[PDB]
RNA sequence: UUUUUUUAAAUAAUUU
RNA sequence: UAAUAGAAUAAGAUAAG
């Protein structure tokens, strides 16, 4: 077609169509023979496979990049001048146009710069490939959480794969990145060590969510979904909260029991979840996996513009 | 780059933008400029109005939306300090805010429109064209401002104060706004007359295109343009020949002695035509109505070689033109249907319905194309006319599509526009076909409205 | 190393668990700026938490400059921060002090807002009678800095200030004079009365008062030359012991007013060059320009001032290279060493020079003999080819003329310059000529280019003189123009002066008379 | 059967109908009391009780809309009247900010949901746009969707006359202090129905014809599709009141329809008035000046040009003789009337001149003495020149006053 | 190549 | 406790009412 002279430098309507990654945060991706620098130690992989989660030794982003990424989150929940490309999100907490004390966004990698760049970050993608038995890494989807000051709620105990039942094999990993300093008083993760090998790699029954109640009861709902032996290993190794810095990341298994604390600080707290999947991932039904996405059929290999390949060890 | 002040950043961003838009669209420069602009802030430093305007324009030019920090800072500066945006930097701000569609952008555009309306008597040759082009980028309906700018343009053109570039920019800007002024365009045409040899081939074709698009219905200047361009055909490029065909299809007057020469020149450069040029030539021949199989065979043979280069617009226009003329090219139609099925999500509201109707009119049914466009049809129902909805429904019925998730949007749209749906006589036959397939069971209210 | 108590305090600050007021944030920032033993600026996660506390605090309690200092110390560490804008006082809050505070915050924190300025002026109009004499001068200064266009309100304030002549001191009088001089739209009657006030109390002036009055006189222009007269005589008894910057301002005023009494100008220049070594880069540049504009650059004068400017020539500002290059020319004095280092400095910063500065530098260096055998010609040719898109008609003419005079040969650049100049027509023969000089170096151009060039030339031939006619004919024959209209126009212009084909007429002119 | 969800814009009746009926009756009683006044305290007591009842009704409606899925099950006419009442009760100061925003956010959400399905008819888009932009409620997606949907001119082809008049009146009344960002979209509402107005040109009544013309001209819009609309007015003069003729003259001047033949009828109809005012006199002078500049001394009828100038001058004298009855509100009116009189060499009796110059004296005296309260220096110079030209014996006080005003410097400059 | 420009305008009607 | 300024510069096709 003819792109007008003042529209030649524009970008696609949704950043899904942007093949590759823009150079905004860390420039361009390294060369094919330059991907060996971001490899992680085998002890980190062993710790992930033993505990069900692991904290990467080094922060993944510089402070200026974290500031820019937090500005993207701050502008993704404007509620006055709503974000451009808001329709390019799988879900939003502001669909009601009011929001609340908790802001959650999904599929923001198609809406803002930096967030689209964060998907192709080598530091986390190489580690995800190593976790996934050195295979192709494909984005599953994104998620952004923002809890307000003095009133932010807490997300109770949950299993990630319990929301991904339409994907056949368990071949997933979660990377959670703290865009702000976190603690037990503001959005720190609370994971159960060794909880990904409890029900023979199965899924625990969903927890009962009763809002408008204190955080202690919300975090104490664990004793209602476990059985006697799981009670014993919970007695032996109680849930542990991980303190995260301004850029530190955390790898989480899909089957690991996981919750987030509430926000009692004087400022909002932000975090970003990115879900990755391997090459050998299939669907179970006929239809789309996400709202307004490419539809697959039967046991169809999950691929397309909505699930880009972010790393290839070949 | 850290040692460079923001006044130098604006200059280098403008340099990068100028190199990008004109001297080839190198992605290297685009991504370097995007990376440089992504880490810039107008905070704590005193800056000129021109520097802020340049930063805003170069940021917005490189795909930066209204949620950016630099864009927000530049937009805020303009609002707080408005009088600092003189007529020299008004077009920059208007061009930057044209694509930005937000409350602050709307307010800024309105304030600059009023400023340009007040100061329309004091502009010179550069300012009038720059302002009118910048306001032609944005979609505005301030007729009074356009009339004042046209009066100033006529006053300046009486003393002969416009070059060929100024003339083409003015004509394009005024034809984009659909501002039909017989005297303004007569003055522009007479200024081209007076300029004479200073208007080259590269600067004459866009003038003819802009004069054809506005539609003045004046046969006195169309003949003159044909005569003036008849000597420049041998120098014309393929992209210029296609634009010439399109412009003189827009005019609507038949010039056989010119169309023959244009056809010969197009045949000479058949190896240089892309998909866009083929689609433009076919659409121009469809509009003007001449049926020339000899050029059509060459155009179809060329289009069979550049199938992978075809865009959704090109596919729609080429298929519609080939269907109108009753030309049978089974291989080309199969390849185009497969390609359209490949890029079904790029179709806009008009293109999807045009492609579906053109494929359904000819006895050509392909499940790869049919399923893809039927599924895509859901997202464009809300942007269609009553006649377009009727055409889309007939094409969907010819595909034998019965999925309720597809049929409910189109039936809702045709029910909301039922008066215009049933008031078009030329589609009456199509109506008695649509209800012949679906029957009274599907959407009873539409059937009852059809009976009445 | 942070001990347990310090570590826990730092953690509480990092987690936004401590409610900080603006005063406490200011104290912490002052401590960090004064003593770096704890490494506060070396912890990004601590300074970011302090900034987050700063945003969510009540900043109205602290002075505007305290908020500006917090913002500056956050910017220095790498955090993008800006103090909040103050709201316009409402209902009972309108008092003179509260309204002056809004302008002061707009000044110090660089958050200028025309709408709030207008609202403050409308609120301050009714209560203008409650202002103390000092607050009126503060308002005049604040409005002068903000580049306000409401000259009527500033005139009212000036009248009220001048009603209190006895109360005001010399410093206040000088500040009011310079602030009024900076405002563009002040009625000349108020300026005349203020200058009359300044004329008296002349001996009470201090060096800062002299500098302020000289700045005001420089801004005002020659119409106040009489007042400047009362300056010069008043400065005649103190010239032998005076500040260097004051003498530079004196020379600038002498250049601006076009002073006629040469004895005082010579006295001031001779006193200036004694202490010219104490001047900064900008002051030295302005003094060097002023001495040139007054025809006072003798051999000793130029040598002494060039010896001083060579010191700053090593790291000269890009805005200062072109002026001293201009002063180096148009004088019959040796300046080889100055021009060498100036050309080297221009080479160093070739990638940051704007289009106008590059064109100017090339224009001055066009006719310089030692500039041809330099890398600068080639580097500037590439830079000009890059920057042709950002060049106006004047920059185009300057750059093309400078490159053509230097012997720079590049057909593509000259063709691109001609095409760029075809986009906006050449108003003058001086603008059009450099394109012809550049294109005549290669001796060939497309027929369309020479055809458009002739179309441009033919109208212009009705005013050019005989020398310009000969030069245009030379360029036209070099480019190979076959159009008859242009040659007919040039021959018609020639006939006006000659009226006949003189036998002695240069052989080149007879060919023109045949209208080839 | 297909699960279509298209309900008529103007059956499927929910409790929203009853709530809107209660609100309608309350507003009707309040407006009836408002008419009845023309016991203020007892009146305002009943107004307060009705306001409390309406606030309770709206609170119940908002709670029902929040808790239950009522909007999806509701019709569409009920949604339109709910939007109307939510926007209207805010201008009447019967609702708070929080409740108004809560009620409008869900209305916009439901409107966007119905837009996604495509059931938004060609009339409901115009209705929602007019009742959202005039209330100055900003939603980015809603505004962008409406603006993009207002460019499909083929949809807005068979709009009813009542809808056109109601939307035009709604846009016209709230024009005075509308926000700038709301202007452009307002114009896109007017141009969407411009052809319906043009084909409805021979159907409007005379009072509403001028209303449409003023609504279009006040939004700096003079579309060609409304060209017959003006022409009929030019061919229907004499049925207008004398005051309306001034606005008709201004409109016809802005539509490039103002010729010599209509000027005579317009000025005669102006002079048929019982007593002139500043508006009729100013419009008449502007029309006379405009028709005075349309004569060419070297055209086809160059020999006929001077008689036309004499006719224009005499009919200007007709107005000029009646220049003492009017009351000038501001100096620019005087400086325009006197400029027209001097430029066209119109003769004015000394009595009218004395009254005119007496009126301006009080104004300049107010400006000079009060000094607290915008006569610029150039306007004062023009007034001084006018007084000197006509003679200083007319107003000897004004000459000294204005000369002292220049000496003191009270009058500001045009630059400031 | 000779068309035209310069107000503070505020009077529609409705259950949306 | 905190206040100093410089530059003058033009790109150009949306399947319409």
């Amino acid at each position: 077609s003819y792109v007008l002279k003042f529209l030649r430098g524009q970008l696609p309507e949704d950043l899904k169509d942007v093949n590759g990654a823009l150079g905004c945060l860390y420039g361009t991706l390294p060369d094919v023979d330059e991907f060996g620098q971001f490899v992680i130690s085998p002890d980190v992989v062993n710790s992930f496979h033993q505990f069900g989660y692991v904290k990467m030794p080094i922060p993944v982003l510089d402070h200026q990049q974290i500031d820019k990424l937090a500005d993207e989150v701050n502008e993704l929940a404007n509620n006055v001048e709503h974000h451009p490309k808001t329709e390019r999100l799988y879900a939003t907490s502001l669909a009601d146009l009011t929001g609340g004390p908790l802001f959650f966004c999904q599929g923001q990698w198609r809406a803002a710069w930096g967030m689209h760049d964060l998907i192709y970050l080598p530091t986390i993608t190489v580690a995800a490939s190593q976790i996934l038995n050195n295979s192709l890494v494909r984005l599953w989807y994104d998620e952004v959480f923002m809890k307000a000051a003095r009133t932010g709620p807490c997300v109770p105990w949950q299993q990630n794969y319990a929301r991904w039942q339409h994907t056949k094999p368990v071949n997933h990993v979660t990377v959670m990145i703290a865009l702000d300093t976190m603690n037990k008083d503001r959005g720190a993760p609370c994971l159960v060590p060794g909880s990904h090998r409890w029900r023979e790699g199965g899924l625990l029954p969903p927890v009962s969510y009763d809002p408008t109640k204190d955080e202690a009861h919300q975090l104490n709902t664990i004793w209602e979904i476990i059985n006697e032996e799981e009670g014993e290993m919970l007695m032996d190794t109680p849930p542990v909260t991980v303190d995260l810095r301004r850029g530190e990341a955390l790898l989480i298994h899909p089957l690991t029991l996981f919750a987030t604390h509430g926000n009692r600080s004087l400022d909002a707290v932000r975090c970003c979840f990115i879900h990755y999947m391997g090459e050998k991932t299939y669907a179970v039904q006929n239809g789309p996996l996400l709202p307004h996405t490419t539809k697959f059929q039967a046991d169809a290999m999950i691929q397309g513009p909505f699930y880009p390949v972010v790393f290839d060890p070949a | 780059v850290s040692h460079l002040s923001a006044r130098n950043i604006a200059t280098e961003a403008l340099q990068m933008k100028k190199l990008h838009q004109e001297r080839g669209g190198n992605p290297m420069l685009a991504q370097q400029a995007r990376r440089v602009l992504f880490a810039t802030s107008i905070a704590g430093q005193n800056l000129d109005a021109r520097s802020v305007a340049l930063l805003l324009n170069t940021a917005v030019y490189f795909g930066m939306e209204s949620d950016a920090k630099l864009v927000r800072e530049c937009i805020d500066y303009c609002l707080k300090n408005d009088k600092l945006i003189t007529v020299d930097v008004l077009p920059i701000v208007v061009t930057a805010c044209a694509t930005l569609k937000s409350r602050d952008a709307r307010e800024v555009i309105e304030m600059q429109a009023q400023k340009a309306a007040r100061n329309a008597k004091f502009l010179d040759a550069k300012d009038v064209t720059n302002i009118i082009s910048a306001f032609s980028k944005t979609g505005i309906n301030h007729e009074k401002l356009f009339a004042f700018l046209s009066r100033r343009v006529q006053t300046l053109a009486r003393v002969g104060e416009f070059e060929a570039a100024h003339l083409v920019i003015l004509a394009n800007a005024f034809s984009r706004l659909r501002y039909r002024d017989k005297f303004l365009f007569g003055a522009i045409a007479r200024r081209a007359m007076s300029l004479r040899e200073r208007v080259t081939v590269n600067e004459l074709v866009p003038l003819i295109v802009a004069f054809s698009k506005i539609g003045l219905k004046d046969p006195k200047l169309s003949k003159r343009f044909a005569t003036k361009a008849m000597e420049y055909v041998d120098q014309m490029n393929a992209e210029q020949v296609a634009s010439m065909f399109m412009a003189f299809a827009y005019f609507g007057i038949r010039y056989d002695q010119l169309f023959g020469v244009l056809t010969n020149r197009a045949v000479e450069l058949i190896d240089e035509f892309n998909a866009q040029y083929i689609s433009t030539t076919l659409n121009a021949f469809q509009r003007i109505g001449i049926n020339n199989p000899e050029l059509f065979d060459n155009l179809a043979e060329r289009a069979l070689a550049v199938v992978q280069d075809h865009d959704a617009r090109d596919i729609s226009k080429t298929v519609t033109a080939l269907a109108h003329f009753g030309l049978k090219d089974e291989e080309l139609f199969k390849r185009l249907a497969s390609h359209a099925a490949s890029i079904a999500d790029q179709f806009d509201a008009m293109g999807l319905v045009n492609t579906a109707h053109a494929f359904a009119r000819t006895n050509f049914l392909q499940q790869d194309m049919a399923v893809a466009l039927s599924e895509r049809s859901v997202y464009v129902c809300r942007l269609l006319d009553a006649g377009e909805t009727r055409r889309l429904l007939w094409a969907l019925a010819k595909f034998q599509v019965r999925d309720p998730k597809i049929l409910t949007p189109v039936f809702n749209r045709c029910l909301a526009l039922h008066y215009d749906f049933f008031a078009d006589p030329t589609g009456s036959e199509e109506i008695e076909e649509i209800f012949d397939f679906y029957g009274p069971n599907f959407c009873p209210p539409l059937y009852q409205l059809y009976i009445s | 190393a942070r001990p347990s108590a310090l570590h826990l305090i730092f953690e509480r600050c990092k987690l936004n668990l401590v409610e900080f007021t603006a005063q406490d944030v200011y104290q912490i920032c002052t401590t960090a700026y004064n003593m770096d033993t704890l490494g506060m600026l070396q912890d990004p996660d601590f300074m970011r938490g302090l900034h987050d506390a700063f945003r969510r605090s009540d900043q109205t309690v602290i002075s505007p400059f305290q908020a500006n200092l917090i913002a500056d110390t956050f910017r220095k560490v790498g955090i993008n921060s800006m103090p909040k804008e103050v709201s316009v006082p409402e209902e009972d809050a309108i008092s003179p002090e509260s309204l002056i505070l809004v302008l002061r915050n707009m000044n110090i924190t660089k958050q200028r807002d025309e709408r709030k300025i207008n609202e403050v002026l409308k609120l301050m109009f009714p209560i203008l009678d409650e202002f103390s004499p000092t607050q009126l001068s503060l308002t005049v200064t604040e409005l002068a800095r903000l580049k306000s266009t409401n000259a009527d309100f500033v005139g009212k304030l000036a009248k009220r200030i001048m009603e209190y002549n006895d109360d005001l001191s010399a410093l206040d009088i000088s500040s009011a004079a310079v602030s009024l001089a900076y405002c563009p739209g002040i009625s000349h009657n108020i300026l005349y009365r203020m200058m009359q006030i300044v004329e008296e109390r002349m001996g009470e002036f201090q060096p800062e008062d002299y500098i302020n009055v000289l700045h005001a006189l420089n801004t005002l222009g020659p119409k106040f030359v009489n007042t400047f007269r009362k300056i010069v005589e008043c400065g005649l008894q103190h010239v032998e012991n005076m500040d260097a910057v004051t003498l530079t301002n004196y020379m600038v005023c002498f250049s601006t007013m076009d002073y006629k009494q040469r004895e005082h100008i010579d006295i001031y220049a001779d006193a200036l060059v004694e202490v010219a070594t104490d001047l900064s880069e900008k002051d030295l540049v302005m003094a060097f320009i002023a001495l040139q504009r007054l025809r006072l650059l003798s051999d000793t004068m130029f040598g002494t001032m060039a010896s001083c400017v060579i010191r700053y020539a090593a790291k000269m500002d890009p805005r200062n290279i072109a002026p001293i290059m201009d002063i180096c020319s148009t004088v019959p004095h040796a300046s080889d060493h100055l021009m060498k280092v100036l050309m080297d400095r221009a080479v160093e910063c070739t990638r940051i020079l704007t289009a106008n500065q590059l064109g100017d530098i090339l224009d001055i260096l066009g006719l310089y003999p030692p500039a041809r055998e330099h890398p600068l010609v080639q580097l500037f040719g590439k830079q000009a080819r890059l920057r042709l898109d950002l060049m106006g008609p004047d920059a185009l003419a300057n750059a093309t003329r400078g490159l053509a005079n230097l012997g720079y040969a590049d057909p593509e650049y000259y063709a691109q310059a001609a095409e760029t100049g075809f986009r906006y027509g050449f108003k003058d023969w001086t603008l059009l000529e450099p394109m012809l000089m550049g294109l005549s170096i290669t001796g060939q151009c497309p027929p369309t280019m020479v055809r458009v060039l002739g179309s441009h030339i033919a109208p212009m031939a009705r005013s050019m003189s005989l020398m310009e006619i000969e030069r245009a004919n030379r360029y036209l024959r070099r480019l190979g123009c076959e159009d008859d209209f242009v040659y007919k126009a040039m021959a018609s212009r020639v006939l006006q002066f000659v009226k006949e084909v003189t036998p002695e007429m240069p052989e080149d002119l007879q060919v023109l008379l045949q209208r080839g | 059967p297909l699960p279509v969800s298209y309900s008529p814009g103007s059956v499927t009746s929910t409790a929203i109908t009853a709530h809107c009926d209660v609100l309608s009756e309350c507003v009707a009683k309040a407006d009836e009391l408002a008419v009845q006044l023309k016991t203020q305290e007892g009146m305002e007591e009943f107004v307060e009780e009705l306001k409390t009842s309406a606030t309770n009704e709206m609170t119940a409606l908002v709670k029902q809309m929040q808790t239950t899925p009522l909007l999806q099950r509701a019709g569409m006419h009920e949604l339109r009247r709910t939007l109307y009442y939510t926007t209207s009760l805010k201008e009447r100061d019967w609702l708070e900010e929080k409740q108004y925003t809560a009620a409008m956010r869900m209305l916009t959400v439901e409107v966007l949901r119905r837009d996604g399905d495509g059931v938004l008819s060609a009339d409901d888009v115009l209705y929602v746009t007019t009742h959202v932009v005039t209330a100055n409620f900003y939603n980015r997606h809603l505004w962008n969707r409406m603006e993009k949907s207002l460019l499909k001119f083929s949809n807005y082809e068979n709009i009813d006359m009542s809808s056109v008049k109601a939307f035009s009146t709604r846009l016209f009344k709230t024009r005075r202090g509308c926000a700038k960002e709301t202007l452009d979209i307002r114009r896109k509402v007017l141009l969407a129905m411009s052809r319906r107005v043009g084909v409805l040109a021979n159907d409007f009544d005379l009072p509403s014809l001028l209303g449409v013309l003023q609504c279009y001209t006040v939004h700096d819009l003079t579309p060609f599709h409304l060209e017959p609309l003006a022409i009929r007015a030019t061919n229907h003069v004499g049925d207008f009141t004398p005051h309306e003729c001034a606005t008709l003259a201004h409109v016809l001047r802005k539509w490039r329809t103002m010729r010599l033949e209509v000027c005579e009828r317009l000025v005669e109809r102006i002079c048929t008035s019982d007593q002139l005012t500043h508006h009729m006199a100013n419009a008449a002078m502007i029309a006379i000046r405009t028709c005075f500049n349309q004569v060419s001394d070297g055209g086809r009828n160059a020999m006929n040009a001077e008689p036309t100038r004499q006719k224009l001058r005499a009919m200007g004298e007709q107005i000029g003789c009646r220049l003492d009855e009017v009351e000038y509100p501001a100096l620019p009116v005087i400086l325009s009337i006197l400029d027209v009189v001097v430029t066209l060499k119109i003769y004015v009796p000394k009595k009218c001149l004395q009254v005119i110059f007496s009126q301006a004296n009080d104004m300049v005296a107010i400006v000079m003495e009060q000094k607290d309260d915008p006569i610029t220096a150039e306007e004062g110079r023009q007034l001084q020149a006018l007084l000197s030209h006509y003679g200083n014996d007319l107003a000897p006080e004004l000459s000294q006053r204005m000369k002292e005003a220049f000496r003191e410097g009270v009058l500001p400059d045009e630059a400031s």
